């Protein structure tokens, strides 16, 4: 009768909940490092551009 | 066939072991014929005769 403060509804930054397993979507803070390995195969020469 | 016109220019030039520069020049010739292209210096070289 007194559950109150569900963490689906009180938690900072606007993350979400889901259960089964437990959870927490889209917490906005801190950036990602991202590193991408490619080949020469996709770009192209200047002579193409 | 004599030319005028010579508007050489360089895209992108890689100092490496293989063809690292393809020089663009827009010319202006005279008549139709073989033309041979040569390299006065000796700090570059090329590969078509």
């Amino acid at each position: 009768k007194e559950r109150g403060a569900s963490l689906q509804h009180t938690a900072p930054f606007g993350c979400q909940i889901a259960t089964n397993p437990v959870r927490a979507v889209n917490c906005a803070v801190g950036n990602i490092p991202i590193s991408i390995d490619i080949p020469d195969a996709a770009f192209t020469r200047v002579v193409d551009a | 066939p004599s030319v005028t016109d010579m508007s050489c220019e360089v895209p992108a030039c890689t100092h490496s072991s293989d063809f690292g520069g393809v020089a663009i020049i827009k010319y202006t010739a005279s008549k139709k014929g073989k033309c041979a292209v040569h390299s006065m210096t000796n700090a570059v070289t090329i590969r078509e005769a």
